[PDB]
This record gives structure tokens, C-alpha cells and sequence, in this order.
């Protein structure tokens, strides 16, 4: 195609042209992006020779991810091609993509996590591009995490040889400043005005999802609101829920607790930390299989501890992941019965057992506070946090309105 | 500051927590609506505690513990303390919870609750 | 000859035969060093075209070490066609010898190690098999290093996480832990029976060196007294000599100091630690070029910095290092002025700089005193270790007997 | 004890170190028969310390220094300090001598002989 023909020019080497340089490389996953028939331009690279070529010449990794990204998500009928040529390619250089912020998925699986969140976006409704509503600067303090931030969580500076080391004692002062920065949730929310409160929930859904895969969405990433709709949807929520979810988990969130939270699940200690925008807990990604969505099972079985604890730090990964598992608490809920649940009966006396099988608008204000308690700790023990349930519902009043 | 039950039982009560005397001892919820509070659980006892579980020395003397956990949520997992010390013929025995996103807590508060109590 | 036809029929496939053994791998291994015409068998390999099948078929890193080891060892006039087929076995960057210890080398750089040194060790004398002569037990104190414990520095388990850190954090109480052990240096040799004193300079002496290399030995590692002759003899000085300041660096030398001494030294730090025996500072080999009489120019130029750090821990190069750096200071003190140097003669007023150019069977014994001094320190700037001459003084009358 | 020259200058002396003094003021060698023996020494200087020296924070006020390192051998490289500090009209120098395997030694030692030291 004609896409084929420039990128046959941009790679090829003649006799004095012996490199693709950074900027013939740029050129080329600019023409891939921007191309429309992409599975004919790929079947053309194929029978040229050229498609191994294109995999070994496009050169520094972070190029190589766009590059990789582009093609496995603007391919259909034509990926296996891509795939097999890109296998072919990683002979001699294996290091491909596996570096950086990308050092657990292998090559290979980072092009299938490109592909299949390709898919899904389409799919599901959250391939499309969303205006670059303002992040908050904050780098300290109460919504400074990722949320208010849009700085991904592995974008952060490892932490201190000092502080991991007072992080191993467990000097209080010290694990302080990398838990949950907030006490008394009341007092919090005392301070913040209808307004603040307004400005936060608008600061965490405008923004464009934190990705680790920009480039397997056909344009820019899509707006996180984008992607709470689509995830909605799935699960029979409404993004109004969720967002309080992920809000309140925001509120307490702080910049530092993010380092934390990615550093300690990818160290020797492999923790069990709750990471990202809802506060996913690792194993419990694993066990409820909370990618189950965006990601084939193939490709799942094959992750990793730690790639799953990376994939909780992309933004729409850890969206779907929050929206299936609350689908899940409220669904182990229905199944409950109310009689052997006394404390629950007591601290939510509207709850409705029933109703949690299907829409959150159907649901009386006692089934959003209650699954707060149960999301925050574990689901239906009969034992209740005391503050988050009106922590999450000051939330929700906020997206309802 | 030094809660007495009538069965014998006294302890020192935790700063910063709800006191409210039990049918065999106390139970202390923590102060505030806080999003993951501890819970402490002081009784007295005639029963020896389950049998098999972990010891150590309690400063100077046994105790007899067990750390559970389970799932729990964002705010972490659920630990639960479960611990007992001999008070002669009979027994003292605390319990605790709280979550923890870091691993095992330390429940250092628990533990100087089982430590000082004391029975007469 | 004989030998190639055995390993002909070890490694050739035959229908639904396609893999060849560990035991056969084994069998090939032993048939090489058992060979009397190796030379010969290698050629009569190649005139088969199975002598690239031999270096292809042969796989785990640890067996390709030695069956690579022990041809680049016995061979003169087939050598190099032995690294041609090497080479050409080389195909899309396998792993080859290039994991564990042996990391830092380059495959083809492991057999240009083993056929510099095996050329070595029968031209310089240290080729003949050592009496297993006993190590130590010890695991920590003074005189629990290799030299007394005949535990490579590169086999040593990497340093417990939470102290790597307390490390970096320059804790006084870990740095201790990690260092030289010793603090008053006459008391150490108060508490010593000379009995006692014999045994550590037996014992250091006695062992089979340990060596990264040893399958370019034609049989059995040489003794580290072998080795420590032909290195005496090389640099005219005597083995008496060397064994003292070796045995003076082995007892303030310590299992937990060997660990930190090498893993600092192929960290990220790039670390300038005193490793091995002789406790040779690594930017200390690299610009006094402590290898010159083991390895030709050629290797030498390639070697990373972590190669040389690494070879500082094979016991054969770090002895022909110490013995190169002793003649070296001795050399530098021949061509000094003793009136420009007054701390230097106060201190050792016999002191013959003269003959200090000569064999050290001609020097004062004020010589090695302060030869003691300016090999713990910098050489010649009229500063003094208060203990160190006294400390190696002490070793050396031991050795002399 | 607590050495004080007759030039004004007044330092705490380290534990296990020879006390001797000398003009411009003091010198500390470390006892024992050590293979890497520290040594300090302080005195009251006038003239200020050269342009390029930087600066750390020590006590309440500032001090600029500057470190030396030369090849040495088997106990590490040679490790020369130097720091002055405002002392009235004039400074409190330090100077530190110490070879390492480990690279550049904290000198703890040669920088509590400066934050203490003060003038009459
Ligand atoms: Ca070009
Ligand atoms: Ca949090
Ligand atoms: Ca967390
Ligand atoms: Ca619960
Ligand atoms: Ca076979
Ligand atoms: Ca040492
Ligand atoms: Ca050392
Ligand atoms: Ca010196």
C-alpha cells in the first residue's frame, strides 16, 4: 500500500544509508498511526522481507513500544504475521520493549496486552480520544496520588536507600509518611467546600487515563470518565459508583504512597499492597482474575506477580479491575442473608440484599454505604468500617447530584 | 487509666480508645470515625486456650498466640491477634484486629494490653 | 585419532536420536583431558566438520565451560582452529559460558582466558597438580577469607537485603561487620601460640588454588605454594615474601569482608575495593597492568572493569598480581631518596633502599618492614601504618622458619 | 578531658586518640599499633579558606570543605578532609586523614571536633 512503499524507504538501507535514525524511526510509527488499511500494509511489509526489517531497525525501546503498540492495535487479520515476524526479530536482541517502567511484561507479551486492550477498547467503548482536562500539582498530602496527578505510579522515583531502610524497621514516623495520609475522614471532608468537592471528582474523571500502552488506543488515551462508562456498562454499575469508589481511594491517597504502593509489590518481598487509582489489591487481581475483560486468558496465565502489580498502575487496567470486582462484592451480597448479618442490618437499616444483583439506581442509598465498608475490608464478614461508608456516600452525593 | 472488673481483671486502658466493660472483661473500639480502627478485646478466663498454638515469652512470663489472615479490601488484608496468658489457674486472654495493606502488623498495643493485665 | 572418534559417535545424531546427553556431555569432557594427542583429535575433528558440532551440542554453561576450558588448554598447534569452530558455534548470541561467576567474560573471552593461562602456568611453572591439602571451617573472625577457607569470593551468597542497605547508609556498626576485623594488631599475635602461626601460614599455603579456570589445568589446580614460586621466581622476589603479606592480608580479612569486597566491586557502584589474597585494589590492577605475565595484550585490552575485579578473585591472578604490585614498590624505592624521606628512616633506620632492586634474600630485614607500611599504603609519601610492618614481620619470620 | 591551648581554642578531646599539642594549636593521632590509624588535628587560622570549597549545614552555622583522594594501598585509598567553620574574626580548621575501601569515610570523628570546638 502506500503506507507500505514510505516505510519500505524510511527502513531500507542503500549505499549511504546505513541506520534508521530516530527521526526516520518517528516517521514511520507516525505512518502506521495514521494509516487507513492497515492489514494490507502489513501483509505488503510481509512479503517484502521487510516486516523482520521494520521489528530490527526501529531501535531504542522506548521507539520500539510505539512502534510494537501501533501495529498490535490497528491490526486485525494480520496480526499473527506482525506477532511471528516480531518473535523472528527478538534473536540476538531480546531486549525489545522489557525495559523501564515495562521490565516485567516480556516483549512478546507486551505486544499481546497491546493487542488485546485494542480490542477491548473498541469493544467496549473507550478507544476514543479524550480532551487533556487539567491534573492537579500536588505532590504532597490528601489526592495527590494518581488520581488528582495523572503521574503514574511507576513514573516515581524509587525511594531512598534512608527511607526503605526506616521502611524495613517499621519506624512509625516513617511508615507514616508512606500509608494513607488521612485520620479522621469527617474532619476531611469538613474542610473541603460543595465546590472543592466538585473541582477533585472533575480533576480525577476529565484527565486522560494513565497508560502504560498510549499507543495501542488509535488516537490520544481516553478520558478515565471513558473509561468508568465502559466499565459501567460491563457490570451492570453506573459510573457515578465507581467513581466514588475510586474518589474516595483517592482522598486517601498521597504522591508517596503510590512509590510505596508500586515498590513494594515489585521488590524481593513481593507485597500484597493495594495499588492505583482503586486501590486493587494484588492477590486479589489474581484470584478474581480482574483483567478477565481487557485480556485473553493466554495472555493472563502467563503474567507474572509483578506484571499483574504493574498492570494495576495503568489507569484503565485498574478502572476495570476496581468496576469487576465491586460487581463481585455486590453479587457475593446478594446471596447473603440478612438474618446472620446483624451488625449490617444495624449500621444500614434500608440495605437491600436483592437489589445488589442488578443496577446501582436501583439501589437505596444503604447499598452504596454498605458495599463502602465491604470494598474498603473484607466483603460481608459483619464486620463495618465505621467511617468510610459516609466517606464513599459524600462521594457519590457529589456525582449524582 | 486503670480499668477494674469486678471478676478481678484490670488493665491499663490504651489511650485514644472506647472503653466498655464486657460480661468478662473489657473491649476497646478506636477513637473516630476512622476508615480502618483497631479492635481490642480483653477477658478473663477458666479455660486453657486451644490447643497448639505458638508460644513466647511475654516479659516474664508465656503466652500462647496465633496470628489469622484473611482477605480483606483496599485498606489491606484482615489480621486478627488471638493471644493468652496464664494469671495463675486461671487465664487472661486479649484479642485485636486491624487491616493491613504492609503485612503482619506489629499490634504492639495488644500485646502491652496481654503484658499488663493482671488478675486479683 | 582415538579420542575423536569416541566423541564422534558421544555427539553424533542418529534417526530419533537428536540430543546428546548430560552423561555423554560428561564422557566427551573426560575423553578430552584423557587425551594424549589432543592436538591431533582436535584436527581430526575438524577435517569432520564436527568440531563446530562439538562446541554446538555441548549446552549447560557449566559443562561448556570446561569441555571449552580444557581444549583451549591442551591444544598448541590446533588452538586456533578450535576458537574458529568456537566461534562459528556462536550463533545468535547464545548464553555459552557467560552466566554466573563467569558473567563478566565474554565467551570467547573465557577461551582466550584459558589458553593464555594454561600457556601460562607451563612456561612459569604452576601447571602440576596440588596436594589436597585442608582448608579451614571458619565463617567469620580474623582469618576466615578464601586464603583460609578456600570459599571463592564469587560463590559467596549475596549480603543479606537489610544489610546491603545499612551498608550504603555507612551504619558503623555494619560497616564493622563488613570489613577488616582487626583492630589492635599485636594483640591478635599475642593471642597467637607461634604453633597457632604455623598452622594459618600451612594452611594458606597448603590448598589447591581457587580458581575461576580450572579445567585449563591439565589435571588438578596447582598449590597456591605452586603458584606462589613460579610468581617469585617471575619478579625475582621470594615465596617466603609474598606468603607474609598475604597471610598478613588473610588475617585481617574476614568470609563477610570477601563478600562485600567483590559484590561492591560489580555492583552499580563499580566499586574500588582491595579483592583476593593479596588484597589488590581494582583500579589499582587495571593501571599498573598486574595481569601483563598471564594474559597477552590482546584479552587484556577487552576486559570490563568487573572482568578484572572478577579475576582479582581467582586465587593464580591475584598472587601474580600481588607479587607484580610488591616488585613494583620495591622497584619505586629503589629510585627514591632516603634524605627526602626522614619519617621513613626514622622508623627503619636500616633500611637499604639499594638493594631493595635485588632478591629480598639480600634485603635488611627493615626492608620488609617498610615494604610492610607502603603496601597497605600509599608507596613512598613518608607516611607509615603504625602496625602493619610489625604485623607482616611477624608472618615472614614464621615462613622463614 | 577537655584540652584548651592558650591561643583561645577550646576542643573536646576523642576517646583512644594521643592528645599533642602543637603551635598554631592540637594534633590527635590514634593510639594503639593500628593498620589505618585516623588523624585529626585542629588549630585557629586567620586567612579564609580558598574560593572553591563547598558548603554542608554543621550545628547552626556553615561550614566549607574540602576532600582529598589518592591512590593508596590494600587498606583503600587515601582520604584527606578539610573544613573550616566562623569562629569570630578568625576560623576553627579541621584536618583528617584515614584511608578506604569503601569510598569517601563519613568523618564523623573530624566533624564533632568542629561543631564542639569554639574560642574563648
Ligand atoms: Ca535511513
Ligand atoms: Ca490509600
Ligand atoms: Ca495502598
Ligand atoms: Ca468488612
Ligand atoms: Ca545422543
Ligand atoms: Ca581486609
Ligand atoms: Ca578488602
Ligand atoms: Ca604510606
Amino acid at each position: 500500500t502506500a503506507t507500505s512503499d514510505l516505510i519500505e524507504s524510511l527502513i531500507s538501507y542503500s549505499w549511504d544509508d546505513w541506520q534508521v535514525t530516530r527521526q526516520e524511526a518517528r516517521r514511520v510509527i507516525a505512518a502506521i498511526r495514521n494509516d487507513n488499511v492497515p492489514d494490507a500494509t502489513i501483509a505488503a511489509l510481509d512479503k517484502s522481507g521487510s516486516l523482520i526489517k521494520l521489528f530490527q531497525r526501529v531501535g531504542p525501546p522506548e521507539l520500539a513500544r510505539s512502534l510494537i503498540a501501533s501495529i498490535a492495535g490497528r491490526t486485525t487479520m494480520q496480526r499473527y504475521q506482525a506477532r511471528n515476524a516480531l518473535i523472528r526479530s527478538l534473536i540476538n536482541n531480546p531486549l525489545g520493549t522489557q525495559t523501564d517502567n515495562w521490565i516485567y511484561f516480556p516483549t512478546i507479551t507486551f505486544f499481546d496486552i497491546c493487542a488485546d486492550l485494542a480490542d477491548a477498547a473498541g469493544r467496549l467503548g473507550f478507544a476514543a480520544a479524550g480532551a487533556t482536562g487539567v491534573a492537579s500539582q500536588a505532590i504532597q498530602g490528601p489526592f495527590s496520588g494518581v488520581g488528582a496527578t495523572g503521574v503514574n505510579p511507576t513514573d516515581l522515583p524509587s525511594i531512598a536507600f534512608g527511607d526503605q531502610l526506616k521502611l524495613l524497621n517499621k519506624d512509625p514516623a516513617t511508615v507514616t509518611k508512606y500509608s494513607n495520609p488521612l485520620g479522621d475522614l469527617g474532619a476531611y471532608l469538613s474542610q473541603l467546600s460543595p465546590q472543592d468537592k466538585l473541582n477533585q471528582a472533575q480533576t480525577l474523571v476529565g484527565q486522560p487515563i494513565s497508560t502504560l500502552f498510549p499507543d495501542a488506543y488509535p488516537g490520544n488515551p481516553p478520558s478515565r470518565a471513558k473509561v468508568m462508562s465502559a466499565a459501567a456498562r460491563k457490570y451492570d454499575l453506573t459510573p457515578q459508583l465507581i467513581g466514588a469508589i475510586i474518589l474516595a481511594e483517592q482522598r486517601d491517597q498521597t504522591r508517596d504512597e503510590d512509590a510505596k504502593d508500586y515498590q513494594a509489590a515489585v521488590s524481593i518481598k513481593s507485597a500484597n499492597t493495594s495499588i492505583g487509582l482503586g486501590q486493587v489489591v494484588v492477590s486479589t487481581a489474581i484470584k478474581y482474575e480482574l483483567f478477565t475483560d481487557l485480556l485473553g486468558q493466554p495472555v493472563r496465565r502467563g503474567l507474572s506477580r509483578k506484571a499483574v502489580a504493574t498492570l494495576l498502575a495503568s489507569d484503565e487496567f485498574n478502572i476495570f479491575a476496581t468496576a469487576r470486582y465491586i460487581r463481585y462484592v455486590a453479587n457475593l451480597a446478594s446471596q447473603q442473608d440478612l438474618r446472620k448479618l446483624p451488625k449490617t442490618r444495624g449500621a444500614f437499616p434500608s440495605i437491600d440484599l436483592r437489589a445488589y444483583a442488578g443496577n446501582p439506581r436501583n439501589w437505596p442509598r444503604d447499598n452504596v454505604r454498605a458495599l463502602a465498608s465491604e470494598y474498603t475490608s473484607r466483603p460481608w464478614d459483619d464486620n463495618l468500617s465505621p467511617g468510610w461508608p459516609m466517606f464513599v456516600d459524600d462521594a457519590y452525593a457529589t456525582f449524582l447530584d | 487509666m486503670t480499668l477494674t472488673h469486678p471478676n478481678g481483671l484490670v488493665v491499663e486502658r490504651p489511650v485514644g480508645f472506647d472503653a466498655r466493660r464486657s460480661a468478662e472483661g473489657f473491649r476497646f473500639d478506636e477513637g473516630g470515625k476512622l476508615r480502618n480502627p483497631r479492635q481490642l478485646e480483653v477477658q478473663r478466663q477458666d479455660a486453657p486456650p486451644p490447643p497448639d498454638l505458638a508460644s513466647r515469652r511475654l516479659g516474664d512470663g508465656e503466652a500462647r498466640y496465633k496470628v489469622e489472615e484473611d482477605d480483606g479490601g483496599s485498606a489491606g488484608s484482615e489480621y486478627r491477634l488471638w493471644a493468652a496468658k496464664p494469671a495463675g489457674a486461671r487465664w487472661i486472654v486479649v484479642s485485636a484486629s486491624e487491616q493491613s495493606e504492609d503485612g503482619e502488623p506489629t499490634f504492639a498495643l495488644a500485646w502491652a494490653l496481654l503484658e499488663r493485665a493482671r488478675l486479683q
